RNA sequence: UGAGAAGCAUGCUGGAGGUAUCAGAAGUGCGAAUGCUGACGUGAGUAACGACAAAACGGGUGAAAAACCCGUUCGCCGAAAGACCAAGGGUUCCAGUCCAACGUUAAUCGGGGCUGGGUGAGUCGACCCCUAAGGCGAGGCCGAAAGGCGUAGUCGAUGGGA
RNA sequence: GAACCCACUGUCGUUGAAAAGCCAGGGGAUGACUUGUGGAUAGGGGUGAAAGGCUAAUCAAGCCUGGUGAUAGCUGGUUCU
RNA sequence: CUCCGGGGAGGCGGCAAAUAUCCUUUGAUCCGGAGAUGUCUGAAUGGGGGAACCCACCUACUUUAAGGUAGGUAUUGCAACAUGAAUACAUAGUGUUGCAAGGCGAACGAGGGGAAGUGAAACAUCUCAGUACCCUUAGGAAAAGAAAUCAAUUGAGAUUCCCUCAGUAGCGGCGAGCGAACGGGGAUCAGCCCAUUAAGUUAUGUGUGUUUUAGUGGAACGCUCUGGGAAGUGCGAACGUAGAGGGUGAUAUUCCCGUACACGAAAGGGCACACAUAAUGAUGACGAGUAGGGCGAGGCACGUGAAACCUUGUCUGAAUAUGGGGGGACCAUCCUCCAAGGCUAAAUACUCCUGACUGACCGAUAGUGAACCAGUACCGUGAGGGAAAGGCGAAAAGAACCCCU
């Protein structure tokens, strides 16, 4: 695989209370990723770019809200986001 | 012909007529003089900036055609032309020719 | 940098584009955990990304 | 009481779709027109 | 399609009128038929649709001259 | 002021255009066409506030409580007024906050406004393999053109396949 | 005789809860039965156990656009002195 | 994003104003020219498909696990090559390579098909009308074009368009209606070829002129009065190859942008002409299923009428320069021309677009349906139908603070 997309597959870390106890009683780690990532893709990225061994990977996509502003009606844009756990107690 | 920022000028139209001052900034058509055509603005007091809402005076914009470039010599408004001396472009006094004072 | 960049060579240059893409993940790591206060660093690695990328296939 | 539209979007799609239009000069026309008088949706 | 290889024939349009001249469309079709001509020079049996007035100068011709000039058009016999 | 269509002067309002005379050209005078567009009357504070079971009291919050929350009683459905799947809808789902508009009354409440959050698959479904009705269809047959039918084939679940 | 499919009588409603309904009775209910999904038939045409019935709340010839500003010896209207 | 040229104090696009970071005289923003990158659908072309989706194969470099990268894989037509039935040579068929086409878009051209309302005070001949509409296809225009043509004082000389001739001569249920030509005056002006191969056209390359894609300089007003504000009053002054237009707190040749004028191009593009090659004209060498005729239709202003002339669906069918076509039934004389093979510019038709300029055209119920986030909201299964909605103030200086709630 190339370094290229590697780099590009995480977007950012979710913060929230989900996120937060996950983290804290399971090590699970919650990411924004690019809407065409795999899982397998995802895996590589983690392990290469945060130096820890990866379990398995569960993925969920979620379709973007329509606001209203003003007279205007737009649509946000649809987001995926990874869950990842790691191996014993790593991160 | 250009009034430029760090210019010297005198105001030939409006209630400041006869008073002269430093520019500050120029933008589009309009430009603002040190210490002229101040307003009394009234600012509500911001949560998030602190900074409790007073009265407060500033410098209101100006069209630029309100105000003409002041001679040192002899205190007088004057217009700007352009002369190319050795190899610069300069500003020039229209009623001289000398070159505009440089600040 | 553009003048910089156009003297390394290829090999040179295909370097510094890798090393440029891992900063701008990281960069975008750190603006999203929030602790970084300039922002104007992202912007400034894309397009030296993009400089690199024109520079490279102008050379070859 | 029962009324006239029953929605299916895949016998929708079928009868009124992008695809069934380019499929005969008629509907070809029909896109034609529509994109002439600046339709902002072509189809269903 | 109704049309003459030999001659390029085709069906034309024109009027019925009555004895009150009253007009109706109408066409006037070729007299086209299908017919074997045997072709020495390739040793086979060609296969033409063509009118009567193509049989006349097929006669008048000969059928190596036609058959020559159809594929110089751009038949494919 | 004049016989009329109308003219003239001036108080108030308004804040930047107007135009004599003589010629010239017209989208040149509205009460009606069950005329067209918008605004507003009368009926009149009149009719009505939409199944099948019904409500009562104490406390809480609040500017305001018959309708919200907690509690004690009463009544109603219980082969549908319960639980679930496909189709269809698309955020209506959960939490915080607000009551101008909506909710046939009020509203602290809401499927209403604003901010955030939420869907996790080798075993569930789809995709995928296989075909029915039928669709399309290289060549081919036919037809003024457009085109029609159809072979090999290729699609097509409402069915078969861990 | 229930579910399911129908619509024979009467009351109510007729600016309705409803542009065809409710209530009390009524008929079929293993069959020429009922029903889901997906297909075929297109306007002088289709389909019809046949009423000129149905063909998107429209049918003795559907709907939309064009000929088109059709024609009307008919009715109405036609503005200052 | 890169490079070239312009320019010199600001700038980080708008609804939509703000703070914050920020970039900039080692030259930013911005303007012109040339390059780099350019996801998916859509003729869509690797197969499929409910458009923006699903699935697959081959080659080459990397790879160690189940990947990446760069390409290629549609159909039809033509050409070369290879392979190859019934069938013995063959032929059909099959395959590889190379080239070309498909689709979209305003009007104008050309061609194939082709109505009805209406009028005739009914209506069928006729009219509407070769109009509306469907289909095929080219160019910057198309088509036509150089006499087997007109004329008749025995003359004129290829096509195309305008004014006359003339509402004339004629056609017509001789109704309603339709409606020429000869001759004259203008616009433009051009002829050249059939296999010893012409004019003209197209593509590439070179040179001489010309015009465009940013831009630079550019004259000359003071006092006084009313006023919130002067460009308005009164007094005088200056420039003018410049007193066009717009803006500035009310009406400005001398306040700003400009105006006449002068000047300007690194790079790229258009046009005219000269020259060097490619193709093209061009499967064509004097015109036989031809001209003419019988039958049924269509077109010519002309409805079969005394119907001359052109096209042909069908049946026939010559002479060939000692020859043949036309001059309005037809015969003789006379006059005129040479069909059955081609190419060709200008005058002519139009505007989806580009730049400049104009209006006794409209000024928010007008003018485009649309001055505003409009072919949107909204209605309908769908083709389709289709709105309303401009204005604070010169400058936000857009009301700090107090009171009722």
């Amino acid at each position: 695989m190339n370094n290229e997309r590697i780099y590009q597959v995480l977007k950012g870390p979710v913060f929230s209370e989900k996120a937060q106890v996950l983290g804290d009683t399971a090590g699970v780690q919650v990411f924004k990723v690019d809407i065409n990532a795999t899982k397998l893709e995802i895996k590589k990225a983690v392990e290469k770019l945060f130096g820890v061994e990866v379990v398995k990977v569960n993925t969920t996509i979620t379709k973007g809200k329509t606001k209203r502003f003003g007279r205007t009606l737009g649509r946000r844009s649809d987001v995926k986001k990874a869950y990842v756990t790691l191996k014993a107690g790593q991160d | 012909a250009k009034i430029k920022k760090g210019d010297q000028v005198i105001v030939i139209a409006g209630k400041e007529k006869g008073k002269q001052g430093t520019v500050l900034s120029v933008s589009e058509d309009r430009v603002k003089v040190e210490g002229l055509n101040l307003v009394k603005k009234h600012q509500k007091p911001n949560r998030v900036t602190g900074a409790e809402g007073g009265i407060v005076t500033q410098e209101a914009s100006l069209h630029i055609s309100n105000v003409a470039i002041l001679n040192a010599t002899t205190q007088k408004a004057d217009r700007v032309g352009y002369q190319v001396i050795d190899g610069v472009k300069t500003r020039v006094y229209k009623s001289t020719g000398e070159s505009v004072a440089v600040a | 940098k553009t003048k910089d960049l156009r003297e390394k060579s290829v090999e040179e240059l295909k370097a510094l584009l890798d090393e440029q893409q891992l900063n701008q993940f990281r960069l975008r790591m750190a603006k999203a955990t929030g602790q970084l206060g300039k922002s104007h660093e992202v912007q400034v690695a894309r397009k030296t990304i993009a400089r690199i990328k024109t520079l490279l296939t102008e050379k070859q | 009481m029962k009324r006239t539209f029953q929605p299916s979007e895949l016998k929708r799609k079928r009868v009124h779709g992008f695809r069934a239009r380019m499929a005969t000069k008629a509907g070809r026309q029909v896109l034609a027109r529509r994109r002439a008088k600046g339709r902002h949706s072509l189809t269903v | 399609s109704k049309v003459c290889q030999v001659t390029g024939k085709r069906p034309v349009v024109g009027n019925n009128v009555s004895h009150a001249n009253n007009k109706t469309k109408r066409r006037f079709e070729p007299n086209l038929h299908h017919h074997r001509f045997w072709l020495e020079s390739e040793k086979r049996f060609v296969r033409l649709r063509l009118t009567t007035k193509g049989m006349r100068i097929i006669d008048k011709l000969g059928i190596e001259k036609v058959v020559a000039d159809l594929r110089a058009q751009g038949q494919k016999i």
